[PDB]
């Protein structure tokens, strides 16, 4: 029965969680480690100026 | 932190359907822009395409805190 478990302990996370502050907000600055993967280069549109 | 302890005590007692100073004075409205592109303005539909970044500034005796950190910088959550 881990679902119950893990419930527990998604709620001990979420209790006292506030989303409009980032990690760090007094003595660090975010670290975002981005990436892409370009799945299908859509057509480049001409007229448009876009792709 | 005490960042949310700040913000809690900002919306407590707060009605968002009263403008600052309701039945007092107007509010002064500061506006800013900042053009990014103007797009194709195409004649048929005498239209044209404008991208602009639309910034509106405000005073709010509402939302007045007094700690040590001097601004709240804040994405759309709030």
């Amino acid at each position: 029965d881990n679902t119950t478990v893990f419930t527990r302990i998604l709620d001990r996370l979420l209790d006292g969680y506030d989303n409009r502050l980032r990690p760090g907000l007094g003595e660090r600055v975010t670290e975002v480690k981005t990436d892409i993967f370009v799945t299908s280069f859509g057509p480049v549109s001409d007229h448009d100026m876009e792709y | 932190g005490d960042v949310t302890v700040i913000l809690n005590n900002l919306l407590e007692g707060y009605d968002n359907k009263l403008r600052p100073d309701i039945g007092v004075k107007p509010t002064l409205i500061h506006t800013d822009m900042y053009v990014n592109s103007i797009g194709p303005v195409n004649a048929i539909n005498m239209e044209y395409t404008i991208d602009i970044f639309f910034a509106q500034t405000w005073y709010d005796r509402r939302l007045k805190f007094n700690s040590t950190i001097k601004v709240l910088r804040l994405n759309s959550n709030m």
